């Protein structure tokens, strides 16, 4: 909760705009990703790119504002880190998917901004003290294929969860 | 020689697609070697300082990419052997400082079976997915020295087409259009490529 100057007074409206932004380009990010992987992903989306809530952080759209922002926070962090690994690998495995790399970063940038804003309402309105950590375990735990799949499943989960988040605030 | 004056008139612009750029008025010549530094920071993160080049001493294009909907505080620091001063700070959401790309693919059609009617269609710049658009639609006869404009209020929200009417029959017309954030906070885009069309009689 360290601040460098006064947080903005239209935070909730801004994160709403940020969630919409995410939600409105997630489908394109997903599509870009599998299309860039090639066979056998485009044809087997259901079993290679489904939305698996593995260790993925929870979200109770029915919670209080404070509780949702705290869950949203852990989610963004999780996505944010999952996104770094995905891009790290994708720049190696598919060095040619220029468009893909680009949209990955663009989404990573939007996500950081969301963290800032969420952290700001959480500190300014709820004096939370701080929020608890939860990262995505990228690791070398997987031959090229498991990376591609884990990646594709994350984005699959991302596309689904984001929509749920986008209209719960 | 003299110490640096407080820089002023700091203003930033974000051309669609590009990184932010701020400019400012340096002040009275110091006669000394004076360095300018553009500082910027979210409320939770200090960004990389931007040091103005000699070529362009009173302007800086940051190195981080533009993130909308997150207020960013910005200011300029001036310094030389005699003093180190900073400008007043400004704090804004980059969304209100955008200069979209011009709408493109403007084209004319007579899809009305009537004379005094022409319909324009175009493709909006990508920033449409972030901001609601406003437009200025200009038209004139093929052979006319100045442009005429359609009332601003009639083209005040995003759209990809407009049908111009009350035009003179059997006349050729030229068109151009530009856009910017719907609330007027930002910068007008450059004009689109012109498009022509004639009417029935």
């Amino acid at each position: 909760c360290a601040i460098r100057h006064p947080c903005h007074n239209n935070l909730m409206n801004q994160i709403r705009s940020q969630l919409a932004q995410l939600n409105g380009s997630a489908n394109a990010l997903f599509i870009l990703y599998y299309t860039a992987q090639g066979e056998p992903f485009p044809n087997n989306l259901d079993k290679l790119c489904g939305p698996n809530v593995t260790d993925f952080p929870p979200f109770h759209a029915n919670g209080t504002e404070k509780a949702k922002l705290v869950e949203l926070y852990r989610i963004v962090v999780y996505l944010g880190t999952s996104l770094g690994n995905i891009t790290r690998d994708q720049k190696i495995l598919n060095p040619s998917a220029l468009s893909l790399h680009s949209k990955l970063n663009a989404t990573a940038d939007i996500l950081r901004g969301l963290l800032s804003n969420v952290l700001c309402r959480l500190c300014s309105k709820y004096h939370v003290g701080h929020v608890d950590v939860t990262y995505g375990p990228d690791t070398s735990g997987k031959d090229v294929f498991q990376k591609k799949k884990l990646g594709c499943q994350l984005l699959g989960k991302y596309k689904q969860i984001i929509a749920v988040l986008a209209q719960a605030f | 020689g003299l110490p640096p004056e407080k820089p002023k008139n700091l203003s930033c612009i974000v051309n669609e697609g590009k990184k932010m750029r701020c400019e400012w008025d340096g002040g009275r010549e110091t006669h000394l070697e004076t360095n300018f530094t553009l500082k910027s920071e979210w409320a939770t993160h200090k960004f990389a300082d931007c040091k103005a080049k000699r070529d362009t001493p009173t302007s800086c294009t940051v190195d981080y990419s533009t993130v909308y909907f997150v207020n960013i505080e910005v200011w300029v620091e001036a310094e030389n052997a005699l003093g180190k001063v900073t400008s007043d700070h400004i704090n804004f959401d980059p969304v209100y400082k955008v200069k979209p790309n011009p709408p493109h693919n403007l084209s004319v059609i007579n899809s009305e079976e009537l004379s005094s009617i022409l319909k324009l269609t175009w493709t909006n710049p990508s920033i449409k997915s972030v901001i609601i658009l406003k437009y200025n639609i200009q038209y004139r006869t093929k052979d006319a020295s100045t442009w005429s404009q359609i009332p601003p209020e009639d083209t005040a929200s995003t759209r990809s087409s407009f049908t111009v009417q009350d035009l003179k029959p059997f006349t050729e017309y030229v068109f151009r259009i530009r856009c910017m954030k719907e609330d007027g906070k930002g910068y007008w885009s450059d004009w689109s490529e012109e498009a022509s069309g004639i009417t029935y009689e």
